[PDB]
RNA sequence: CAGAAGAAGCACCGGCUAACUCCGUGCCAGCAGCCGCGGUAAUACGGAGGGUGCAAGCGUUAAUCGGAAUUACUGGGCGUAAAGCGCACGCAGGCGGUUUGUUAAGUCAGAUGUGAAAUCCCCGGGCUCAACCUGGGAACUGCAUCUGAUACUGGCAAGCUUGA
RNA sequence: GCUAGUAGGUGGGGUAACGGCUCACCUAGGCGACGAUCCCUAGCUGGUCUGAGAGGAUGACCAGCCACACUGGAACUGAGAC
């Protein structure tokens, strides 16, 4: 059964990327929404919107540069079966920096850099690259 | 202007009718020590010629490589067939430590400075491929930031 | 303050004397991940008010039989 | 502890002009540098990568004088040291007493420089020092002792020591036979001949 | 008793004390409360040869610790600086 | 394997046995001769290559070879044996020392004399 | 003070692996970590000349980790290479859709106590240098307690309908 | 599968001190697949070797802790010893 809905929203944008998808609807969750708006701050997806009141679906429209996915890999960390934590010492750095970890910390969903800069540790829940 | 490094030679065979036909492979790599590589395979009759057709095969498909002042831009995993490797960046000084075709590659390229590592099959011609594939894959902070619609600052700032 | 352990009841068949299971969350130290371990301790109760099921109190004292060296404080929840 | 045989076939081997004599003669007129010593030497070396990296460490041994035990400990120290490695093995051979008394131009080799601290010649910062691998520091004094001033040897290896370069991170009086170690040299004030990286690399293998 | 003294560490030749504070039956070498000072007395010049926490000696001494001779006189000369 | 069955079993690591069992990780061990013969190597090598059995301290009974050109051993001599299989020999792990207890050196040998027990040339 | 005067050996040289020729022998004698070598032109056996590597040491044996991602947590596999139970039901166990509130157990932050000294590391000091000795720091990645954070996981309460 | 002083309780005794530490009576309990019981091996630690790390191996010298003193058993003296 499902019983992980994030790594099943990493896995939609994923292949959507890879079917070169202009958008990829899913349910809703407020914790998919943290997600989303890391993902749009940091300009891996162009933008979300949630739909509905009783089922709300969420909508992330996906991103080309010249014709190529922007999100290169996506990857979930934390999992139901392994949860990780760090400490704000041992945040993990994507791609030497030049990606991101998606941090859930006491102050919300941020990146690992914002986190840093809180000087706040938290949840891995995923790689973005 | 080009290093070019001969990697392996390789006496092959085929059987027919009267008994076994040798022929001789040859694997090269060429580069211009400033982030271009290029892998070229000849066959052959006999040595040089083999080597010949190689060095003639490797000019032609040369591909660009982002490099960081003689190193690379971040920790990088290429695959092809059985040959995994992995290759990350390193401090002034430290060289190239790398097995043998991890190693002319990458100094053909121009990567002075790399901590490198074979894993799976570590056949010369997978193993070139391999890595040629992680440095093509390799991006810099300007395609990210291109990429993602930000700055080079931002990028790399707090 | 006192240090103090709370915990289940899965035994009162002695006398004045309870058995209570303790639970902690741990994680493994080479696989990373979390689970779940069981203490159990003789515990003293007068009045044999505990039964079993009950989510009760603990803290540490003097030894008071052979097994026991904890003695109850309250019932945090009655079965 | 020492190497005691001929000097020239080292050279030789290493295809190239170590400076193990003292220049009053061409290398060439003493020798056929040009082919490594022995019956074989005539043949064409197909050096491996491994072979490349082992000529590369011989040269740099030979050159200093120094044994294997010693320079792996050279290497060890240059890795911890912060900084570039192969930079930090050459600044420590450099560092060294015999090296810096040949140098200054006291000794017209390495190997006499070495005698000449050996058989206490040499007074840094005004004591008397007889160990060839002692580290000069920055602002110390290297000098000659006043007995052996009058030595003749001293003299010949000033008059030589100025038919070559004189080494920008010293301050040498041929008069008062004393010089100033005055900072340590730089990667660039070194010979562009030596390639330290594959030393740095022989000692990964 | 509690007592403050001299454990010999350094080399052969080349002794180095540390002067600590240790119940009197353990051995000199041996299990020590706290370690209060050194003293070199092969010392070179301008190097520092003696060094006491008067105060911690001084805490240790009203709680009853003894003293040991050499100690006592170490304590008298570097009182007399 | 997933991490919930390797918390309930662990990787486990494969001992490794030794080659040479009958030295008992001691560096030689001492033994009697108890018959010295030659026998003949696997194919596709022919020889008559010289082994001793031989009773050590510990009570094994195992052979060793006598390497080097000739040799004075016999029954009742007290050898010294090391590690060392003889690939074409089957069932010789073992190698006598030249040169220790009543083992004696090779006759004229002057190159790698240390490996045979055998003392610088006066010359 | 005297006089170069009292002071160099060990292993290796077909490939891995730095270093090659002659003579002797002729599947013999022998070598060998593996691939293998030896059959009358042996760079592989034995001697010699030459050479290579270490050097008051050099080789061999034993033993541990490494290379071995070859027990794979980091970091592996299972159609045919070794590997999906013949198929199920199901207790324990692991895991758990969505919203609000609450709790603060996991998690995170800070503080306090402890984590002996020595050892390791950094910056220095003393033995002519070094080994060695030594000052201060860092570290000891842990445990406990207190005070906070509440996104995520857990507990509790109330729901919702998209799983059932 | 293991355990009858076994698990707990009351009372007496005992110890410098809590305590089945011991005795009498009562209850029928206590431990165990989160591995009891049984069998084999083993002094433990700070550390040491190796390893990029995670780990793996190890516990000689120095220091902390424990145990033993020809073998088995016992107490006496003493602040402290079996
Ligand atoms: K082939
Ligand atoms: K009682
Ligand atoms: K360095
Ligand atoms: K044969
Ligand atoms: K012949
Ligand atoms: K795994
Ligand atoms: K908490
Ligand atoms: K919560
Ligand atoms: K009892
Ligand atoms: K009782
Ligand atoms: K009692
Ligand atoms: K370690
Ligand atoms: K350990
Ligand atoms: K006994
Ligand atoms: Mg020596
Ligand atoms: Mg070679
Ligand atoms: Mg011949
Ligand atoms: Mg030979
Ligand atoms: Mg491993
Ligand atoms: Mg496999
Ligand atoms: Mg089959
Ligand atoms: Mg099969
Ligand atoms: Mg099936
Ligand atoms: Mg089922
Ligand atoms: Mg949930
Ligand atoms: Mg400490
Ligand atoms: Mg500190
Ligand atoms: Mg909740
Ligand atoms: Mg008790
Ligand atoms: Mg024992
Ligand atoms: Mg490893
Ligand atoms: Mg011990
Ligand atoms: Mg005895
Ligand atoms: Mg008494
Ligand atoms: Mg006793």
């Amino acid at each position: 059964s499902m019983q992980d809905p994030i790594a099943d929203m990493l896995t939609r944008i994923r292949n959507g990327q890879a079917a070169n998808k202009a958008a990829v609807t899913m349910p809703s969750s407020k914790l998919k929404v943290a997600i989303a708006n890391v993902l749009k701050e940091e300009g891996f997806i162009e933008d979300f919107k949630v739909e509905g009141d009783t089922k709300p679906e969420l909508e992330l429209t996906l991103k080309y540069f010249q014709g190529k996915a922007v999100v290169e890999s996506i990857q979930r960390v934390s999992r139901p079966g392994l949860r990780i934590y760090k400490r704000k010492d041992e945040l993990p750095k994507v791609m030497a920096g030049l990606g991101i970890a998606v941090v859930s910390t006491s102050k919300g969903v941020m990146t690992d850099r914002a986190a840093r800069q809180a000087g706040l540790g938290g949840e891995i829940i995923c790689y973005v690259a | 202007e080009l290093q070019e490094k001969l990697i392996a030679v390789n006496r092959v065979s085929k059987t027919v009718k009267g008994g076994r036909i040798f022929s001789f492979t040859a694997l090269t790599v060429v580069g211009d020590g400033n982030g271009r590589v290029g892998f070229g395979y000849g066959k052959a009759r006999e040595v040089p010629a083999a080597i010949q057709k190689a060095m003639e095969k490797a000019r032609r498909n040369m591909i660009n490589v982002a490099l960081n002042n003689g190193t690379l831009q971040h920790p990088v995993k290429g695959v092809h067939t059985g040959s995994r490797v992995f290759m990350q960046p390193a401090s002034e000084g430290t060289g190239i430590i790398a097995g043998g075709a991890m190693r002319a590659v990458l100094e053909v390229a121009g990567v002075h400075n790399v901590l490198a590592k074979a894993y799976g099959s570590t056949n010369p011609i997978n193993v070139v491929r391999a890595t040629i594939d992680g440095l093509e894959n390799m991006n810099s902070p300007e395609m990210v930031a291109a990429k993602r619609g930000k700055s080079v600052e931002e990028i790399l700032g707090k | 303050k006192i240090r103090t352990l709370q915990g289940r009841v899965v035994s009162d068949k002695m006398e004045k004397s309870i058995v209570v299971a303790i639970e902690r969350f741990v994680k493994h130290p080479i696989y990373g991940k979390f689970i779940k371990r069981t203490t159990k301790l003789h515990v003293h109760d007068e009045n044999n008010e505990c039964g079993i099921g009950d989510v009760v109190e603990i803290r540490e004292c003097r030894p008071l039989s052979k097994t026991k060296s904890w003695t109850l404080v309250r019932v945090v929840e009655k079965a | 502890a020492r190497y005691l045989g001929p000097k020239l076939k080292l050279s030789r081997r290493e295809g190239t002009d170590l400076f193990l004599k003292s220049g009053v003669r061409a290398i060439d007129t003493k020798c056929k540098i040009e082919q490594a010593p022995g019956q074989h030497g005539a043949r064409k070396p197909r050096l491996s990568d491994y072979g490349v990296q082992l000529r590369e460490k011989q040269k740099v041994r030979r050159i200093y004088g120094v044994l294997e035990r010693q320079f792996r400990n050279y290497y060890k120290e240059a890795a911890r040291l912060k900084g570039n490695t192969g930079e930090n093995l050459l600044a420590l051979l450099e560092g060294r007493l015999d090296n810096v008394v040949y140098r200054m131009g006291f000794g017209a080799t390495r190997a006499e420089a070495r005698q000449l601290v050996s058989h206490k010649a040499i007074m840094v910062n005004g004591r008397v020092v007889n160990i060839a691998s002692y580290q000069v520091s920055p602002n110390d004094v290297v000098s000659i002792r006043e007995k052996a001033k009058k030595q003749s040897r001293v003299k010949a290896a000033l008059e030589l020591a100025e038919q070559r370069e004189k080494p920008t991170w010293l301050e040498v009086d041929a008069g008062k036979m004393e010089g100033t170690f005055k900072r340590k040299p730089e990667r660039s004030d070194l010979s562009a001949d030596i390639n330290e990286h594959l030393i740095v690399e022989l000692y990964s293998k | 008793m509690v007592t403050i003294r001299l454990a010999r560490h350094g080399a052969k030749k080349r002794p180095f004390y540390q002067v600590v504070v240790a119940d009197s039956r353990n051995a000199r070498n041996g299990r020590f409360i706290e370690r209060v000072g050194f003293f070199n007395p092969i010392a070179s010049e301008k190097e520092e040869g003696t060094r006491l926490d008067l105060d911690r000696i001084a805490h240790w001494v009203g709680q009853g610790a003894t003293i040991s001779d050499r100690v006592a006189a170490l304590i008298k000369e570097v009182n007399k600086a | 394997a997933t991490v919930n069955q390797l918390v309930r079993k662990p990787r486990a690591r494969k001992v490794a046995k030794s080659n040479v069992p009958a030295l008992e990780a001691c560096p030689q061990k001492r033994g009697v001769c108890t018959r010295v013969y030659t026998t003949t190597p696997k194919k596709p090598n022919s020889a008559l290559r010289k082994v001793c059995r031989v009773r050590l301290t510990n009570g094994f009974e195992v052979t060793s070879y006598i390497g080097g050109e000739g040799h004075n051993l016999q029954e009742h001599s007290v050898i010294l044996i090391r590690g060392g299989r003889v690939k074409d020999l089957p069932g010789v792990r073992y190698h006598t020392v030249r040169g220790a207890l009543d083992c004696s050196g090779v006759k004229d040998r002057k190159q790698a004399r240390s490996k045979y027990g055998v003392k610088r040339p006066k010359a």
